[PDB]
């Protein structure tokens, strides 16, 4: 039938070879918003 | 249809044009069936 998607954007992250391994401890935030609307749904909408 | 009437419409269905699908296949070890899907572009379903 279809498949309708759209790009979002890219996310970037330093990483060294002896780096003392961590975890981020709390979530972090990333806008999204710009083509949720574009792919002709509502900020309510569904989608994945 | 009994044999002198069929060869005729055998040609017939030889002369006009047909499309196919090839399979090489072998022994699996349980009887199943296969399923064939036709993807058509638009995505991809």
């Amino acid at each position: 039938s279809h498949s309708h998607c759209e790009f979002a954007g890219d996310i970037f992250i330093l990483g060294g070879a002896n780096e003392m391994p961590w975890e981020f401890n709390l979530p972090y935030h990333f806008d999204i918003s710009k083509a949720v609307e574009h792919l002709g749904k509502k900020l309510n909408g569904d989608y994945v | 249809w009994t044999i002198p009437q069929l060869e005729e419409v055998l040609k017939r269905q030889r002369a006009q044009d047909r499309l196919f699908a090839g399979f090489l296949l072998h022994n699996i070890g349980t009887s199943a069936d296969v399923q064939l899907f036709i993807c058509v572009a638009t995505e991809r379903n």
